């Protein structure tokens, strides 16, 4: 802190710690995030002598998706966005190994 | 209509919202319609019967 | 006053008829047990319902149909289903053998000692009938069974009544797709004893509609769940007008007067427009410009047949739900100004159009849309004839080299009904050329 | 009424269609469902969405849009973001096969099988409009498919319409970078198949986007979602005219009929001036004569072009928020006065000016401040000369050595193209000179 902490003014000629890793944003939230990683590695090495899918929703998908989740083929003759919602539920129950 | 037309120069055709058109409609075997069963009146009823 | 009797013949006719009437079912209410609760739609047996039921002293709605078939299996599955306590119990006529796609095993074996008790069960509905429009007939040319049978019964009801109506509709076998080479046989067969009695036939295809249903409803493996839903959807569009009322309204008698032009030629095609699934008609458009483009795109169609390969001389639209006529009026003019269509000299105008206000309706488990605007496509064309040059020359080759003619020289059949066929259908062929020509 | 179509071909026109879709709905303050509020702005397609969305009686406004891509697995990507619902869903054209960076790949062996769709497409929009100004193409030059497929979509819409402005933006090659060494090659074939059939072709280019980056965003490592939202938010800034109102108003016509001098000549570029951060715009501040004399700093352009090494000719400024004439029209005069600046002689007027009043739009955790004024610059100088310069004494040594043309010839290509182009070129670059003397 002193003056910031959560920004080091603009054009910083020095350096801060943390340049790798998460990186490729505007500056300022750049800045908080990484100190707050920096006390994050900090306390978790202090620790001290411990020993002492959007893909799918709802209402399942668009036609024409590609992409195989498990099943369809083996299951037909119903509208493919039922067949695709209804695989939203049974993906759940029988093919549940989907996660 | 004549409300459509009191808009702007140019008209717009406006209609009933689907909507409700949707979440209140008879699908399936659920109707939608209520039913009432009355007896008319007049000075003196006489076809009461229907 | 305004009803009408069904006739399902075959194996095909009896299931299509479940499904339809599975559907009518619906629309009026009338539950799978066929009572409704306390509420009333009942008087003296005449309202809305009355068109198809006559719901009699014991309030149960009786379908205005007839099922004759000959293999029992599946009218016992239908006697075993969902519907058979609705169903009459002694109408759902039941065989014993079936007709073996012989022609002549319907027409000479079998269906003479079922005729007298199919019409008497049919006289005994047309008695109780009063208005009696006609007969909806549904049979399949490459019927496994019920070309030969519908053969015969069709003449003798023809004969008989003279003054009433007949209509068929009926799945027509393919360009390519094959399930019998004997089904040219029985197809020539049936057309060159039925185009003298038939007023109106109308064929579909099971290839196109399968192609509607993966192009458009998206459905890669369909089934005749779906599509025979669709044909169903497709009868009771044309029937909305007899049912319901509205702003004017359209009949079987002015199909039979103003489709067809001349005797012989009495094959249009059908066609339904707005065939969409439950997200294209939640979050996309329609109104009555582009359903009447989209109904007269050339690939909707439910035979393959080029328009570019024909020219147009009928047209009936059939425009349900909410439709208004400046509209109407509007887009047939711009679909005449258009080019494309090349229509004859004959008729300056081609088109006569139908209103009905009462919109299309959903079934549970199905593939239709919350559609407030439909409109059904029963056009006449000149582009037909290819299919008709295309069935001869399947049949001649093979006639040449005269395959399984031992079997119905067997069971009783001679020739020259064979070579009869062949000079009938080239005079279908030469009549379109020659109305076609101007 | 006064609505524009949008098509996005390729890889290249994904990922910014995106970002200016989302900007859009943003700003005229869609949900990203696809409805409004409780605020009562949906009807009958017509108000401030009229020109863009098509939000029709289902309550979503659909955008007017079409993505065509030869890769699934990107336009699968988007239709697995959020705003699925949103779009509609055969506007998204998806293929199985890349064009391969090969113009000829893309133009011959697999575009002419998707043209019928996306005809099918466009003409299904172009029924249902009325106003139609015009499209908005968005593809590459340094494209593996952007470039071949968009010709020919580009051949046809020409063929068919040539009533209607046609407006391409375009990620330009990089000058001396070169992802691509195909690149050449298909950009100089785009280059001349093209030059006779468009209307208005602008550049931009993604180093000087960069170095505007590191320069006043004050961000080292930017990423696409920046890149593509300046360009989204310049596109924005174009369309502003048709969205909203103002004292004094032009159109995308008017951009071509008082831009482009001559035949041929019709690729200008553009800047926007105002590109700085939260608390650059915090705590400091804008005003008209600066926003002007920044807009003409020389490097602020997003090509590498010095205006000293060349004339101006011509310019345009939309200027956009609020605004008084005054000092407008006394800085556009000082810069008139400007000594460092040259203006041909045949433009003593050259400045197209336009006012709109409303306020340019952030996006939320976006890179760009609040705004007060705003301008989009479009300039045309006879600068851009050496660019192609440079392209031609590369090309000419691949063509030296004869090399790659293997690929194109055994997919079935010959000489001729690839000779004809160099000319075609050597004849744009001498025309360049031609009106740049005087
Ligand atoms: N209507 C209807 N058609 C079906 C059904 N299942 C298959 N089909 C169709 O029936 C048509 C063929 O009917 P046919 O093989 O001639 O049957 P049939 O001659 O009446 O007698 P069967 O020996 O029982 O088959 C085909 O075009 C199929 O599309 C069904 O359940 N209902
Ligand atoms: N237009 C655009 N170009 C980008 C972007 N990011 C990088 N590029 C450059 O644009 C080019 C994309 O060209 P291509 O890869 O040929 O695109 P395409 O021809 O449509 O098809 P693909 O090669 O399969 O992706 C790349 O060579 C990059 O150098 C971007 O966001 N938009």
């Amino acid at each position: 802190p002193n003056l910031i902490q959560r920004k080091a003014i603009s054009g910083y000629a020095g350096f801060v710690p943390r340049f790798a890793w998460v990186m490729g944003m505007n500056y300022r939230d750049g800045v908080t995030q990484a100190m707050d990683d920096f006390d994050k590695n900090q306390f978790v090495f202090r620790h001290p002598v411990c020993a002492l899918t959007t893909i799918y929703r709802s209402q399942g998908l668009i036609p024409f998706y590609m992409g195989f989740i498990p099943s369809m083929q083996d299951n037909y003759a119903l509208t493919f966005g039922n067949s695709t919602r209804r695989a939203y539920q049974k993906e759940l129950d029988r093919r549940s190994h989907t996660l | 209509d004549s409300f459509r037309s009191c808009v702007g120069l140019k008209p717009t055709p406006h209609r009933k919202n689907f909507k409700k058109f949707m979440e209140l409609d008879s699908f399936g075997n659920i109707s939608n319609i209520l039913r009432y069963f009355g007896k008319l009146i007049t000075h003196k009823c006489a076809d009461v019967d229907r | 006053m305004r009803e009408c009797i069904s006739i399902h013949v075959g194996q095909a006719g009896v299931q299509i008829g479940n499904a339809c009437w599975e559907l009518y079912c619906l629309e009026h209410g009338i539950q799978p047990d066929g009572q409704m609760p306390s509420d009333k739609t009942i008087g003296g047996g005449d309202d809305s319902f009355n068109t198809f039921f006559s719901e009699t002293g014991a309030g149960k709605h009786v379908p205005r149909a007839v099922f004759v078939d000959l293999e029992p299996t599946v009218v016992d599955e239908v006697r075993t289903g969902t519907y058979r306590q609705l169903f009459h119990p002694e109408q759902l006529i039941t065989g014993k053998e079936d007709a073996a796609n012989n022609y002549a095993r319907g027409h000479y074996t079998i269906g003479k000692e079922i005729v007298d008790l199919v019409l008497d069960r049919i006289r005994k509905l047309a008695d109780l009938c009063t208005g009696l429009q006609g007969f909806l007939i549904f049979h399949s040319f490459g019927g496994g069974t019920g070309s030969g049978f519908a053969s015969l019964l069709m003449e003798r009801l023809s004969v008989d009544y003279g003054k009433k109506s007949k209509l068929e509709f009926a799945i027509y076998p393919a360009p390519q797709v094959s399930t019998a080479v004997v089904e040219p046989y029985n197809s020539i067969l049936t057309t060159h004893t039925t185009l003298e009695h038939s007023d109106c036939a109308f064929m579909v295809d099971n290839e196109a509609i399968y192609d509607i249903c993966r192009r458009n409803l998206d459905i890669e493996r369909p089934t005749y769940t779906n599509l025979n839903r669709l044909i169903g959807q497709i009868v009771s569009s044309i029937t909305a007008s007899l049912r319901f009322d509205g702003a004017l309204n359209v009949d079987l008698t002015e199909f039979q007067t103003n489709l067809v032009p001349y005797p012989r030629i009495h094959f249009p095609l059908a066609t339904y427009a707005p065939v969409i699934s439950a997200e294209k008609a939640y979050h996309e458009q329609l109104s009555v410009a582009e359903i009447t483009n989209a109904c007269f795109e050339p690939a909707n169609q439910m035979v393959k047949c080029d328009p570019r390969h024909g020219k147009y001389m009928a047209c009936c639209m059939l425009y349900r739900g909410d439709v208004v006529p400046k509209d109407v009026n509007a887009a047939i003019a711009t679909i005449k100004t258009k080019r494309t269509i090349q229509f004859v000299d004959w008729c300056p105008t081609g088109f006569k159009v139908g209103i009905n206000y009462q919109p299309p309706t959903v079934v549970p488990g199905g593939d239709l849309a919350k559609v407030q605007r439909a409109v059904c496509m029963l056009s006449n064309t000149t582009a037909i004839a290819e299919a008709w040059a295309r069935l001869d020359h399947k049949f001649d080759l093979m006639y040449a080299k005269r395959a399984f003619v031992h079997w119905y020289v067997g069971e009783g059949m001679e020739e020259g009904e064979f070579s009869e066929a062949r000079e009938d259908l080239a005079a279908l062929e030469k009549d379109y050329e020659e109305v076609g020509v101007d």
